[PDB]
């Protein structure tokens, strides 16, 4: 019933993460989500003493709501460009319904509770990306 | 003492990344009001209705109690993922 949580600048590879996530025979349904930066560079400011802890607390809550197997959550920091992979969420369960629902929940809570802030380097200077009301409403449904 | 950290726009407006305060405040809200009262820039940074707070690296209500040795953080709505 292990959990992998990683926060750092290094790139990740879905092909390297998938084999461990899907290894157990009892984990019969496997769901992954990858999010990419959506031309200006972005930089991700963060709260180091809290980012890993916040991600772990979201997965702990998911485990109390659904019967989950192995779980992996990775979030990058530093300078990134459109098309670069920024976040990975991998979840397993006995049935597809729980795996899909837990993946959605983990992303909705990550986007409203994990301490990361995007800044864009535009032609006129750095500008902070705006938080979205749609993310607040998505999180409130759980 | 209590250690207070700031991030993103909040950090930029208050003008420091971190500071220390004596443990003379019952709650996060009482501490927020004390810091807002230091200057017009500190009031603008800390009186926003969407401001978030953490105590010992967990998100909490502004009614959360404070204790000597705690780490408190104030920051705006998050934009990761
Ligand atoms: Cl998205
Ligand atoms: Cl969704
Ligand atoms: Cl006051």
């Amino acid at each position: 019933a292990e959990t992998k949580i990683v926060v750092g600048p290094q790139p990740f590879s879905v092909g390297e993460e998938y084999p461990w996530l899907a290894e157990r025979d009892e984990d019969g349904a496997v769901v992954t989500f990858t999010g990419k930066v959506r031309v200006n560079a972005l930089t991700l400011e963060h709260y180091p003493g809290m980012t890993e802890k916040a991600l772990a607390e979201i997965v702990d809550e998911a485990r109390n709501r659904w019967p989950l197997g192995r779980v992996t959550v990775i979030h990058r920091i530093g300078e990134l460009w459109p098309g670069d992979e920024i976040v990975f969420v991998g979840v397993t369960s006995a049935h597809r319904s729980s795996a899909f629902e837990a993946g959605q929940f983990i992303m909705d809570y990550l986007k409203t509770r994990a301490p990361f802030w995007k800044r864009e380097a535009t032609p006129e200077g750095d500008r902070w990306v705006e938080a979205r009301e749609s993310d607040q409403q998505a999180a409130k449904r759980w | 003492m209590i250690k207070v950290l700031f991030f993103a726009q909040v950090r930029e407006l208050v003008g420091t990344d971190a500071t220390e305060v004596a443990a003379d405040f019952p709650t996060v809200e009482a501490l927020r009001q004390h810091m807002a009262a230091q200057s017009d820039r500190w009031a603008l940074a800390l009186e926003d209705g969407k401001l978030l707070a953490a105590v010992n690296q967990t998100l909490v209500s502004f009614d959360h109690p404070l204790t000597d040795g705690d780490e408190v953080a104030f920051f705006p709505p998050v934009t990761g993922g």
